[PDB]
RNA sequence: CGCGAAGAACCUUACCUGGUCUUGACAUCCACGGAAGUUUUCAGAGAUGAGAAUGUGCCUUCGGGAACCGUGAGACAGGUGCUGCAUGGCUGUCGUCAGCUCGUGUUGUGAAAUGUUGGGUUAAGUCCCGCAACGAGCGCAACCCUUAUCCUUUGUUGCCAGCGGUCCGGCCGGGAACUCAAAGGAGACUGCCAGUGAUAAACUGGAGGAAGGUGGGGAUGACGUCAAGUCAUCAUGGCCCUUACGACCAGGGCUACACACGUGCUACAAUGGCGCAUACAAAGAGAAGCGACCUCGCGAGAGCAAGCGGACCUCAUAAAGUGCGUCGUAGUCCGGAUUGGAGUCUGCAACUCGACUCCAUGAAGUCGGAAUCGCUAGUAAUCGUGGAUCAGAAUGCCACGGU
């Protein structure tokens, strides 16, 4: 992809580590909970107080050998055409072409 | 259909009664895949003519088939570029088959209270030769009259 | 106190070969044993586009296929977690013992 | 004791015993005019029930997993004709004849990659 | 049209994964990445080692890579020095111990890397591609070769248009599955281009 | 709609400007980013350069408008027609 | 032309406006102080700039490093900037069509021919006969996968013929016979009979057989064509920028609408609609995840929270079906657009521009012109179910089962 495209990336995932324990569900929690009152107000502004970057959705998981935004795979993390020639030279264990 | 030649498919007999021709009936008379429902109507209109009619309804269906199986076509050809409809006579398991056919969609422009009460006046009708199944027939018959004109066509 | 041992594995050959060298271990040590059962294996297809610009009918098919065996321990020994613990397996399975 | 059937139609098993008894049939520990609610799906079962004059001899439990209506009452079928080629193997020129001992292998095609239905192709203009 | 790959149609009959370890989802693509960075890494640095192929394990508490190469004096240098450095580098790719086995190829001419990076290289040094094809079918052949077929296409000799070029000595029954076909793809980085080559090497069947 | 458990929604740069202007009086026009913001009756009688992306277009606040966005009220197309 | 895109609110994003930076967001090296992190405030749309506290790790030849942080300089990094008509890799196409060749021999002055043609046959250059051809290879076929039958092996987390117990429910001891799970093996070869045929190959019918003629599908795509597509997966020759075609941000756009086309979903209804009772599937997913039971809510959902890394726990019960009664051919108890009001859930945020629920309205449409497409068996047709993509966003795509 580009190498400006990773390194947003990767900066990305930094402060969702960053903050995903700290503030993010907590404040939803409290958000949600009906025993509260007018506490979530005041935490839905520090909540976009936060730098914004921090929340997972901001994440697009990409091929991390190649960086491609499209034709992802969790389980193997890369693009579709990556999976498929390393598959082919074997790189995958228990993978083969399947027939059914 | 090009290469290799084959023969018919056999079908399951009917059985409530052991027919070969009362289960391909029900079968053409199935739409959108059901056979459930198609079941039952049948079931329903040969015992509606069983008490109009004598007791075998066997044979009660079997003259409302007769007097209404077509023994010649119409087949639409083109050989020298000008259009025949050359007659032709059809063997039994094509005229037993395209007589149903009609029969099927005769029953649906009857317009009755219900599916298997329109059957059932189609197929009673049809008994006493009164039926829309012979107008049909008859109609098919003046055509049949008139292609013989064409009989001596090309593609005889 | 009876144990119960899970192995998964990609291969069908390396699961069974694994499961037949448990057991003369568990033999070695002593033990009275039950034999291993075929838990329904688990088939994974994945359907990727092959072309890199573009096509929709030229997709191939992946599977990845995990085969799991159950092993039941009915009269366990020190000797014998000892034995499976000292023994020596291939990397292509998974130990999942239970107490 | 008992004889033993074994029926598959298209995806279904089906588990059928014969024993002596007054010709009375139990499907699932119910009935078999309660469970098969379709007429032809409920006289399937007892076809072979003709040609074969064991029909008022035999009490006939039977359990039937899988599959669907049609499905399960073909299963059914077979299920009986093998229970029954255990027990006198010398009717066969009438019931291989009518074709009950044949398994029936037609099966559910697989979905094709490009193909809408396992054989449809989808609809293109040619332009 | 277009083929299928060998090794990859092969590879559940009679071709042993390179990667032969098992773990959830969890760390798939974690150790997936680890194999990449060991594979990639371990190719730069020996690419004049003649490395051939690498077998990644993943026992439960450590990794372990096999190398076959033609040259394990140069894998492992005076007295292990260098299989040690290596040692501390791939562990510390993948986080975990590592064990390394270097096991060697006797006859470097039936394997398909080694043929496939000796005509690549060779482009770069100038050699003439129709020579180095043939030098490379007539090693083959002499040492004990059922079957090759290489395959050289992309701007050959400097020219405007590129050509592809083939030669097929010997059997490559590539739609039979039994068959044991050798494939590997190398390429050739020249100042007209990049070329392309293909080897497939058969020796017998079952 | 942002569920009413959670509330309605305002921005924190939108929320200390439209006080501090509102304490001071209605005195500028309010200059805004933030059309995701929700139309709160704290600035009636305001007008607001909602931002539509070349232009900030002015609106003002009045009771009837309340509830909606602060971006509603700038259209960030312009379509005349298809004719000439 | 439901193509890349297996999923555009932000991000993605490569486009636009505006604010911004110029060894740079990303990598290597040079100098200086330094661990990261936590709390807090101010300007601003954020970037960023600014304020303030805590902190100083390891080995140590106390000489430095890594996670690194921040500023200056340079080699430069960086270009999803151009040329697929420079290329590699990959892919489409004819097409799974049956062809593409070689050795020796023979023929021809020779290029080359023959083999490979011809009579048949086959799914096939498949096989047979003839034939100056005899053989051989790549392709066809076979070996691989799945499904159809049976035998043997192990029996829990799956099964319950029999034994007893039966909180009368496989629930308990208990049984491994069976369904099933998966591991190996046997069988289907024109094998035998008859007829046709040219006593050949083949074709047709029959017997047995679970399956009979490639058993049904899948993978496998020869030599080559189209300067076919991709320089925006990637790598790469050349070309151009390098205080801008690079880079960081906030809002916007890719969703615009006099119209045209293609691909689909929902219908126009009585084989239907509507309401109640009632029965069975297969395949998969699930640890920042599936989420039971119980309570509240017409509801999507909320609260509490069991269990499940799974043949156990959860999405999970299927829908057309059947039995009942009404609808009674009516733009209708059809059809569902569209629109209003009120809501739920994700997410920082649903205005442009998400999906779903409840109430209110009920548009076209009564089966469609010339023309045009798919499909030969569990196949069309039709009915539901699941997956990847995925925070949320299917009528698309990929799979599954029912009739
Ligand atoms: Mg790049
Ligand atoms: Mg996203
Ligand atoms: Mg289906
Ligand atoms: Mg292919
Ligand atoms: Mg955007
Ligand atoms: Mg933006
Ligand atoms: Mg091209
Ligand atoms: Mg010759
Ligand atoms: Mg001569
Ligand atoms: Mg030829
Ligand atoms: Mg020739
Ligand atoms: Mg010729
Ligand atoms: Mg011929
Ligand atoms: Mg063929
Ligand atoms: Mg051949
Ligand atoms: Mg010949
Ligand atoms: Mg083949
Ligand atoms: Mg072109
Ligand atoms: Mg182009
Ligand atoms: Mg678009
Ligand atoms: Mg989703």
């Amino acid at each position: 992809a580009k190498q400006s495209m990773k390194a947003r990336e990767v900066k990305r995932v930094a402060l969702a580590d960053k903050y995903f324990a700290k503030r993010a569900e907590l404040k939803a929690i409290i958000s949600d909970v009906n025993a509260s009152d007018e506490d979530r107000w005041n935490a839905v502004l520090k909540l976009q107080t936060l730098p914004r970057d921090s929340s997972p959705s901001r994440q697009r998981n990409r091929c991390r050998q190649t960086g491609r935004p499209h034709g992802f795979l969790r389980k193997f993390g890369l693009s579709r055409i990556k999976v498929r020639e390393a598959a082919m030279r074997g790189e995958i264990p228990g993978l083969k072409k399947a027939s059914w | 259909p090009r290469r290799r030649v084959i023969g018919q498919r056999k079908i399951l007999p009917d059985p409530k009664f052991g027919s070969e021709l009362l289960a391909k009936f029900v079968n053409i008379l199935m739409v959108d895949g059901k056979k459930s429902t198609a079941e039952s109507i049948v079931y329903s209109a040969l015992e509606t003519l069983a008490q109009r009619s004598g007791k075998s309804e066997l044979e009660a269906f079997e003259v409302a088939l007769e007097n209404v199986r077509p023994t010649v076509e119409v087949k639409s050809r083109r050989v020298g570029g000008s259009t025949y409809q050359v007659p032709v006579e059809v063997r039994p398991v094509r005229r037993n088959a395209l007589a149903m056919r009609w029969i099927v969609e005769a029953a649906r422009k009857r317009g009755d209270k219900s599916m298997a009460l329109r059957l059932a006046n189609e197929l009673s009708d049809a008994a006493e030769n009164k039926g829309t199944a012979v107008k049909k027939r008859e109609d098919v018959h003046r055509m049949a009259e008139a292609n013989k004109a064409f009989a001596h066509y090309r593609w005889l | 106190q009876r144990i119960r041992i899970r192995l998964k594995a990609f291969d069908h050959r390396l699961i069974d070969q694994a499961t037949a060298e448990i057991v003369e271990t568990a033999k070695r040590t002593g033990a009275q044993v039950r034999g291993p059962i075929p838990l329904p294996t688990r088939k994974e297809r994945f359907t990727v586009l092959i072309s890199p610009h573009v096509n929709k009918d030229a997709r191939d098919q992946y599977e990845i296929r995990t085969h799991l065996r159950l092993v039941d321990i009915v009269e366990p020994t020190e000797k014998t977690v000892d034995a499976l613990m000292r023994l020596d397996l291939a990397a292509g399975v998974d130990v999942q013992i239970s107490l | 004791n008992q004889y033993y059937g074994t029926g598959r139609r298209k995806s279904s098993a089906a588990r059928v015993f014969i024993k002596p008894g007054n010709g009375k049939i139990v499907i699932n520990q119910r009935s078999l005019e309660q469970y098969f609610g379709r007429e032809t799906a409920r006289m399937v079962v007892r076809q072979p029930l003709e040609l074969v004059d064991m029909v008022e001899k035999l009490d006939l439990y039977i359990t039937v997993k899988g599959g669907g209506i049609s499905g399960q009452a073909g299963a059914i079928r077979h299920g009986i004709t093998r229970a029954l080629m255990e027990y006198d193997e010398s009717l066969r020129s009438e019931l291989r004849k009518a074709g009950f001992v044949t398994r029936d292998a037609r099966q559910v095609e697989r979905k094709k990659v490009g193909l809408r239905k396992a054989r449809r192709r989808p609809q293109f203009s040619k332009r | 049209g277009q083929k299928v790959h060998p090794n990859g149609i092969r590879l559940g009959i009679v071709k042993p994964w390179n990667s032969t370890w098992f773990a959830n989802t969890k760390e798939f693509a974690d150790n997936l990445d680890s194999d990449f960075k060991v594979r990639q890494y371990l190719t730069k640095e020996l690419a004049k080692a003649s490395v051939s192929r690498i077998v990644i394990e993943r026992p439960a508490k450590s990794i372990r890579v096999t190398i076959h190469t033609a040259r394990p004096g140069i894998v492992i240098g005076k007295k292990g020095e260098d299989v040690e450095k290596l040692r501390k580098v791939v562990a510390d790719i993948a986080g975990v111990p590592a064990q390394i086995n270097i096991a060697e190829v006797r006859k470097p001419e039936l394997d398909a890397k080694l043929v496939a990076d000796s005509i690549t290289s060779q482009l770069e040094r100038r050699v003439m591609f129709r020579r180095a094809m043939k030098r490379a079918v007539q090693n083959a052949m002499r040492l004990g070769a059922k079957g090759i077929k290489v395959e050289v296409s992309g701007r050959l000799g400097g020219a405007e248009i590129a050509r592809t070029e083939w030669y097929r000595e010997g059997r490559v029954p590539l739609h039979t599955l039994r068959a044991d076909i050798d494939y590997n793809t190398s390429e050739a980085h020249t100042t007209y281009g990049v070329i392309g080559v293909k080897v497939w090497i058969f020796k017998g069947e079952i | 709609p942002r569920s009413l458990k959670k509330g309605p929604f305002i921005d924190l740069h939108l929320l200390k400007k439209v006080e501090k202007a509102v304490e001071s009086g209605d005195k500028k026009p309010l200059r805004t980013w933030s059309r995701r913001s929700t139309i709160f009756p704290n600035m009636i009688g305001l007008t607001i350069a909602v931002h539509n992306g070349r232009q900030h277009v002015p609106v003002f606040v009045t009771d009837e408008m309340v509830g909606h966005k602060l971006g509603e009220f700038a259209p960030t197309r312009t379509y005349r027609g298809h004719a000439a």
